[PDB]
């Protein structure tokens, strides 16, 4: 009853392991939650054969 | 002066400049209280723009 | 260096297509570094849009 | 200059596909040195061509500036067709990103 | 010796002395009165609004 | 012909009018730190507001604005590489929101534009049947006399 | 009445004003060292930052 | 036309009522506001007088009106 | 027999029974959607906005 905490749980001791399928979990995670159209429009696209021109 | 008790939002506009520099103070003070540095990294090979020109010493 | 590459390639489009493929393997390489750091840009800017 | 409608032709042939299976065919048993003696000899040819025949001959063209007004032409196309494309796509790019008139905004006052 | 600078760009083909295009919030427009309506003129390219 | 002139005489290094005398001015500029890159430390002063820095992060960045980005390496410029505590006042800190509500809008709303966020593109989405209305005309406020 | 909005203002490229992006530039990338220094750090068991700590 | 010559009493309609008087407010603003233009009535010229410094700001977001839900 | 007549315009060249400018009051886009964006493309002239 002192700490603003939902449980006793407050998660691990060590950090968490570089993994691009929890970065996608997380980003995809946060998308969802925010649900905001508009992500990933291009409005204008360098033209190129390239798909991504530059990255 | 500018009269915030008739016009808050008006006066604040005004006075906000005066309380972020009251926020700067309040931590400044506080990091000379308890001392607070950091480790400062060497110089850099053009800190100077010219070799003829100053480098004035800033602490 | 020269004799190793022209021992393997020893004519003008073999060393094109090595040139080539090096080129490729190169290039891919950095795409995946550059999606992983795109991937961690594109967090930070989520959080910054749910700020 | 001369015998731009050849370049133009030139231009043409090699981006054709066949005429890549023409090349890598003919590829065969070659050397970069080689590539590139044939190539520089090619220009060569050509500035060889012009140097002689400009004393004694006068093309279509022939005009009181001689060829430098041949030459500021090439070099007039290929700003239009290049550099202002280019200019037009940056243009849309950082209208996109920053606005027009973005790259030349003043530093944010402190 | 804090403050910053702004860009200089200075030719016999263009310059960005002749006018002021502002900050990110508070823009203006570079050119002056007389020649806002041959906008048109001062371009290499011109992609007109859509009505 | 270089290592010539330099033993003949009014030909020393970069001494001189010849073109040995400008190439060995040019290597010497060259070898200066006068056209080097600044360091972190001074990059807010012209880098992070020049035209080819913010061309070059917009085509890098295709379909993305880095507004933000920007206002944050200068952030980090004056914090982590000057000193400084204290590194955005007031002003900054206003064109950091602009920034961030910009952001937000782009992302709210798919193919906003101009007069509600600074933005231009010409490829645009419209309805099909698009009618013309005059705008109405100003509302007639009260006021004294 | 905001989405899918009209072009507003016009764009447009000034006479000479430079572009600073060569021919290739839509074959080039970028690339930063963070994630090889991380992997470096990580096999060489260099100092850690304290954000690994909760 | 149809009054006169063809013996219409009645020529115009409520369409082009408010037509005609559409126009002769168009012509009331045009003659009032000098330098009127589009927005206000069917009008587009070029040579325009302009103050001499023009901000260009971005305009405000729609009112956000209430709603149910 | 009272209505009036729409005007009619038809050649090899030009038409305008391609598009419908509309009343004078209810107006709207000749052009359609796909060809809004290119309308400098559909001009002899073009003389822009100021801005």
């Amino acid at each position: 009853h002192l700490y603003n905490v939902d449980s006793t749980d407050l998660g691990s001791a060590v950090a968490p392991v570089r993994s691009k399928e929890q970065l996608d979990r997380v980003a995809d995670s946060l998308k969802a939650d925010l649900n905001l159209p508009g992500y990933g429009h291009i409005p204008y696209k360098w033209e190129s054969l390239r798909p991504n021109p530059g990255a | 002066s500018a009269q915030a008790r008739i016009d808050p939002q008006g006066a604040a506009t005004k006075c906000v400049k005066w309380f972020n520099e009251w926020r700067q103070c309040a931590w400044d003070q506080e990091k000379m209280v308890k001392g607070y540095n950091y480790i400062e990294d060497r110089r850099a090979r053009k800190h100077k723009p010219y070799i003829g020109a100053p480098d004035l010493q800033y602490s | 260096v020269n004799a190793f590459v022209v021992k393997h390639n020893p004519d003008l489009r073999l060393q094109f297509v090595a040139f080539a493929s090096f080129i490729a393997t190169h290039m891919a390489i950095t795409k995946e570094f550059n999606d992983m750091y795109q991937r961690l840009v594109d967090i930070t800017s989520l959080l910054e849009l749910q700020a | 200059g001369f015998h731009f409608q050849q370049y133009i032709a030139m231009a043409g042939r090699a981006i054709n596909p066949v005429q890549w299976t023409r090349a890598w065919r003919r590829m065969e048993g070659k050397s970069a040195t080689e590539v590139y003696r044939d190539a520089l000899a090619w220009t060569n040819n050509q500035f060889a061509q012009i140097s002689r025949a400009s004393q004694y001959r006068a093309w279509w063209w022939q005009n009181p500036l001689g060829m430098g007004l041949v030459l500021y032409g090439t070099y007039k196309a290929w700003h239009m067709i290049y550099m202002v494309r280019k200019q037009k796509k940056t243009a849309q790019l950082v209208a996109a990103a920053y606005g027009q008139g973005g790259q030349w905004l003043n530093p944010v006052p402190r | 010796h804090e403050q910053p600078y702004r860009a200089f760009s200075l030719g016999f083909t263009a310059n960005n002395l002749s006018g002021n295009w502002g900050d990110y919030i508070d823009r203006q427009d570079n050119k002056n009165a007389l020649m806002r309506p041959a906008r048109m003129m001062f371009t290499d390219v011109f992609i007109p609004t859509t009505k | 012909q270089f290592w010539e002139a330099q033993f003949a005489n009014r030909s020393f290094f970069f001494f001189g009018n010849a073109w040995t005398s400008a190439a060995a001015f040019a290597f010497f500029i060259w070898w200066s730190r006068v056209f080097d890159p600044p360091p972190k430390e001074r990059l807010d002063r012209y880098w992070l507001n020049s035209p080819k820095f913010r061309i070059l992060s917009a085509f890098h960045n295709p379909g993305k604005r880095p507004g933000l980005k920007i206002s944050l390496m200068t952030y980090e410029a004056r914090y982590c590489y000057r000193g400084l505590d204290h590194p955005f006042t007031l002003n900054e800190m206003k064109d950091f929101l602009f920034k961030l509500r910009e952001q937000y809008l782009v992302n709210k709303y798919e193919g906003i534009q101009f007069p509600f966020v600074f933005r231009q593109f010409n490829r645009v989405s419209t309805p099909g049947t698009l009618e013309v209305h005059t705008s109405p005309a100003l509302q007639q406020q009260p006021h004294f006399h | 009445s905001m989405d899918h909005g009209m072009q507003y203002s016009s764009i447009y490229w000034e006479t000479s004003h430079r572009t600073y992006l060569p021919f290739w530039a839509s074959l080039t990338q970028k690339f930063s060292w963070k994630i090889m220094d991380d992997q470096i750090r990580s096999f060489l068991r260099l100092p850690k930052p304290v954000t690994t700590e909760p």
